DNA sequence: GATACTAC
DNA sequence: GATACTAC
């Protein structure tokens, strides 16, 4: 037969050491992990002269609090407690006057009457970047900006009536002092609909008013304040570790493939550290596999970044990759680790395209967190019938993933599977529990979409707020 | 001096209800002599761990008494108006348990106190309730408040065996590796233009027949010299280290399975599936398992007309599956991926087929997938070399609390 | 000998509950955590409030 | 459902007798409902040592 | 009474006499919840 | 097992403590040195040990040499890596002479 | 000043010397009566 | 839980390539004895290893 | 002079 | 319309 295990849902650390498994209830019950020293987070709005008052009406609407549309499933649809007194962030969000800018209709028509698809997006991002840069060097500097877009713009930048708008604007806004956030018209005004490019005789749909606000306010708080809301709870006495995530992406001019990486570890106090690197790592062909020298340099940079903070070398290094560990890229890592005398090591490939599945006799799929040892490999179900939301959120059947360790990793597959399972609900972009991919993989993939349009000889920041 | 049997029957019923509570854990507790209404208080345990959630229970029993309107399902009963109010202003939920000694039968039902007066007439059923190990999550669901900010209940009930998508394959004793008679694509054209029986038990990689069958007759030895026969143990290539032999053995197995259908299970190319064929225009039935539980009609091929008129044909649906031919630690395996296929005039590949496939994949929950894999296992397990096994079974540790969720998945 | 003082304490607590009258009830051998469940009688006509 | 003081004083007397038996290092235990006008049984116990005298 | 309504729990119960006597005095409350200087 | 331990603060560096004393001979007039080592466990514990060797004699002054001072530091640093799998970031030495 | 009440020999609060030097003196108190070539134990329970 | 020692794969790889027989056994017993001694001098002493 | 079984 | 437990 086969040996099977079912892990419990891991806990998160938010507030005064308080622990829980739902980010929503944890934030509403104990507050964020690292509290803001100040009291006010200032927000600036850039866009049309109609969406600015929509953003303001949204802010004063959700300040008092909204209710959820859940009666049969109340854990799935919890209410929003508001932004004052009973706030889940212990802070107040204010739109300071003089930090807002509007785009004239005289120049919002010249955008719409350009036959080429490239220069229209270029002039749009140039106008927004110029307004933000003019806002930067003055006495009206905000903490986080909102670029709430109109509808007539969203027929050229998106519907194209063809490059990306987000990955270019986020690359041109790297030299500023504050991060930015993009919001469409439907989120702030619940009376309008936008078509969906092809088959335009329809309208896109979004969640209810209470589900949007949790994600939006959590992302805004993290972007504006700079302090992390929660982190995974460390266990009892265990060796110190440093997690590295590696992924690949494609440049948007041709077929060349590039690589990206992300680092994370713990602090001496109470706080997570998640960041990237201030460099690119070339192309070296079309293969989705890294070379030896760049891997050695990445390992050296991670070790130096750890030693600058902790004044000592770590005990173990955990590496995750969306590709098989070739015999050439598994030697540079070994050499770079043996130049510093780090003993415990681990190397794991995460595969998403696997066919085998587990079937039950009922009308509901298997539990979330099911592990089956398939002779040295691991079949993990990171999505399933969660017995906390009261149902299985979704349709058809969940998709499991395979974990394949290298032959030089000193750990059983069950411990590695549990460690991977504990690294799922770290995404600060959303507050949902049904997450499938680990945080290092998500962080390595999120950097690439912004690195695609950076260019040559420009400023690259290691701050994660410029990418999330 | 003298005691009637009625109090004896009541005490036996209370003791058996207490034992039935205890055999699942739950720490059933008795009551004093000053009882009025509630007959007991039950905690909730999870493998020996208390959870401090309690339910009030009232116990009723009978011997040789026939219930009102006793049938398979009806099972009506009448309550008392003066006692109900005692169950109205209460913190804990109150349940009622019925016990009969004649058939050793237990049943339970929770009294409703939502917003109005009680119905006073219980209409319990025997398919549900029945106070066994099943419906233990729907009983424990009456501990949490309706608001439910947090405070979930762990999945009570321990262990249920599931199965896997995989199929063991028992290889035959010999293959029929032959000499060099290579042909890139004309090797299929020579048998295509030939008047003999058509077979696809071969592949040209390095000049070898690669056949499971004897290359003596049935239009198989016209391409290779008949004197060259080789077969030793099939312990040199199917269990061999390098991967070229493995992924050519995979193609050999795929061709062998492709020949051994004979139901015109047509091979597509865009999805690598065998998509059935109806000989005649109506629904074509398939294998019935007949495992002493149901007849289990298959109704594989479906015919659907236009939205208003029954003359023109809209589309015809068929079943199909995709193989993978995977392996670990000897004992080559088969993986089955079920899929649907759409035709227009019976023999037509269609060209707007993607929205229908997406719309049907939006339906058809996991029970359909389990039934389809059981069907596809039992269909082709009824010449040689088809030594299929059974889907391996794994014993899980936690049962999914399907009882507390009503319906409409 | 601590079992006897635990039993004496539980019996005295039950007696103190029963003196004013609240229908206290003990538990079984494998009890863990909660030691008893008490009601509110409110001078006759008991109400299910534990 | 108004109870009387009679059941109250009966339960109080039984509990007090059980407590007095407990404080002397004895072992008293009450009976069920089917008892025949016969209450619980007491067992003579030494200092932490039962003697099985009932 | 163990506070079952706050967030994170609080240990170190401070039990004062008189006001917390389990007798007939407190029953409805029990049923209510149903620099200087120096030289060298 | 140990009854109690000193509470660590939040944000400190990992450290190891060494203590050095001196003592006369049994009946004669010579002076040997003695040492003890101390650090913190990975979980909830404490480590307080001496050594496994004698440090010989060098005369009648209560002072170490350049050869007996290195070996104590090597032993202290080697004891920490056997438990925490890495070197400490701080060394604290206390002495009377 | 923090390393004063970690003496497991006594339960007092008025200790004057820090723990490492006290342990060193306690070790050297009995290390002087061990003959040449004999065994030395690193366990602290044999010195306290 | 605290009385558990794991030899790293690097150490077992180091004692897999010493062509002296006596020497490799010496390093193996030295490694195990050092781990056991570190267990002995601590506060997690077991009764049998 | 009130509370618990069950059958009518 | 059947048999048991407390006391007044
Ligand atoms: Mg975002
Ligand atoms: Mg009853
Ligand atoms: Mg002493």
């Amino acid at each position: 037969t086969f040996e099977t295990r079912i892990f419990d849902e891991p806990e998160l650390e938010f507030g005064d050491h308080h622990h829980h498994q739902d980010p929503r209830l944890g934030l509403s019950e104990a507050g964020p992990l690292q509290t803001f020293l100040g009291d006010v987070i200032k927000i600036g709005v850039v866009g049309n002269s109609k969406t600015i008052e929509d953003t303001r009406k949204f802010i004063e609407t959700v300040s008092s609090g909204v209710e959820g549309k859940g009666e049969k499933h109340p854990n799935m649809h919890p209410p929003f407690p508001g932004l004052g007194n009973q706030s889940p962030y212990r802070c107040r969000f204010e739109i300071e006057d003089g930090a807002t800018a509007a785009l004239t209709k005289s120049k919002l028509d010249k955008i719409g009457k350009e036959p080429d698809h490239y220069r229209a997006v270029e002039m749009a991002v140039d106008e927004i970047i110029g307004e933000l840069q003019a806002m930067d060097d003055g006495g009206s500097r905000p903490d986080v900006a909102i670029i709430a877009l109109p509808v007539k713009l969203l027929e050229r930048v998106w519907n194209a009536k063809a490059p990306n708008f987000r990955g270019m604007l986020k690359a041109k806004a790297m030299g500023l002092s504050f991060p930015i956030q993009i919001v469409w018209e439907d989120v702030i005004d619940d009376k309008v609909t936008i078509p969906q490019k092809v088959k335009e005789s329809s309208s896109r749909k979004i969640q209810d008013i209470a589900g949007r606000t949790w994600n939006l306010m959590t992302s805004l708080y993290y972007k504006g304040s700079g302090r992390i809301p929660w982190r995974r709870m460390p266990l009892e006495g265990e060796f110190s570790a440093c997690y590295v995530g590696i992924s690949f992406y494609r440049e948007a001019d041709g077929q060349q493939l590039f690589t990206s990486a992300a680092q994370m570890f713990d602090e001496r106090g109470r706080g997570f550290v998640l960041k990237g690197r201030r460099a690119r790592t070339e192309s070296r062909g079309r293969h989705p596999y890294m070379a030896r020298e760049d891997a050695k340099k990445i390992i050296e940079d991670v070790l130096a970044a750890y030693k600058l903070h902790h004044k000592t070398l770590p005990a173990r290094v955990f590496i995750l990759k969306t590709s098989r560990f070739k015999d050439e890229e598994a030697d540079g890592i070994i050499a770079a680790l043996d130049e510093a005398g780090t003993e415990l090591r681990d190397l794991v490939w995460v595969q998403e395209s696997y066919t085998a599945r587990i079937l039950r006799d009922g009308n509901y799929p298997v539990l979330r967190g099911t592990f089956v040892d398939l002779h040295g490999k691991g079949l993990l179900y990171t999505s399933g019938s969660m017995p906390y939301y009261g149902t299985y959120p979704g349709k058809y059947d969940p998709n499991p993933l395979l974990l394949c360790p290298h032959h030089t990793s000193e750990s059983t597959v069950a411990q590695l599977a549990e460690e991977i399972f504990s690294l799922t609900k770290v995404n600060w972009n959303s507050t949902q529990m049904n997450q499938r991919l680990p945080i290092p993989i998500r962080a390595a993939r999120k950097v690439g979409e912004v690195l695609k349009y950076v260019g040559e000889g420009e400023v690259i920041s290691a701050d994660y707020r410029k990418y999330i | 001096k003298k005691i009637t049997a009625n109090q004896i029957i009541g005490e036996i019923g209370e003791n058996e209800v207490r034992g039935r509570f205890l055999t699942l854990g739950w720490q059933f507790d008795g009551r004093s002599r000053l009882e009025a209404g509630i007959d007991g208080i039950a905690e909730v345990m999870n493998e020996g761990q208390p959870m401090a959630r309690m339910i009030a229970v009232q116990i009723k029993s009978t011997k040789e008494g026939k219930y009102t309107s006793e049938s398979d399902t009806s099972f009506t009963y009448l309550l008392r108006t003066q006692d109900l109010a005692y169950w109205r202003g209460s913190n804990l939920p109150v349940i009622v348990v019925f016990y009969r000694q004649s058939d050793h039968s237990f049943y339970w039902k929770e009294v409703s106190r939502d917003a109005g007066p009680g119905e006073r007439r219980l209409n319990i059923d025997k398919v549900a309730d029945l106070f066994n190990a099943s419906t233990v999550n729907k009983l424990a669901a009456l501990t949490v408040p309706k608001t439910g900010l947090g405070y979930y209940v762990p999945p009570l009930g321990g262990g249920e065996d599931a199965l896997i998508n995989m199929l063991p394959l028992t290889l035959p004793n010999e293959m029929y590796i032959a000499s060099t008679t290579y042909e890139p694509r004309k090797a299929i054209a020579v048998i295509l233009n030939g008047d003999g029986p058509k077979r696809f038990d071969w592949v040209i990689n390095g000049g070898t027949f690669w056949s499971f069958h004897d290359p003596r007759t049935s239009a198989c030895s016209e391409i290779v010299d008949i004197d060259q026969v080789e077969a030793i143990n099939t312990k040199e290539l199917a269990l061999h280290d390098d991967i070229d032999e493995q992924n050519r053995f995979s193609h050999l197995l795929r061709q062998t399975l492709r020949y051994q259908t004979d139901s015109d299970l047509g091979w597509d190319k865009d999805h690598k599936a065998l998509y059935f064929r109806a000989i005649e225009r109506e629904v074509s039935r398939n294998f019935a398992y007949t495992s002493s539980k149901k007849k289990t009609d298959a109704n594989v091929v479906s015919v659907f007309k236009n939205s208003k008129d029954e003359t023109r044909v809209s589309f015809v649906r068929h079943h199909a599956f995709s193989p993978r031919f995977e392996l670990m630690a000897d004992q080559w395996y088969l993986i089955i991926t079920p899929t649907y296929y759409y035709t227009t005039n019976g023999y037509a590949p269609h060209q707007f087929a993607a929205p229908l496939l997406a719309g049907k994949k939006r339906l058809d929950k996991s029970a359909a997938l389990r039934g389809q894999v059981i069907m596809w296992h039992r269909f082709l397990t009824q010449e040689a070399y088809l030594m299929f096994g059974e889907p391996p079974s794994i014993h899980l540790d936690v049962r999914v609390p399907e009882d507390g969720w009503v319906k409409e998945k």
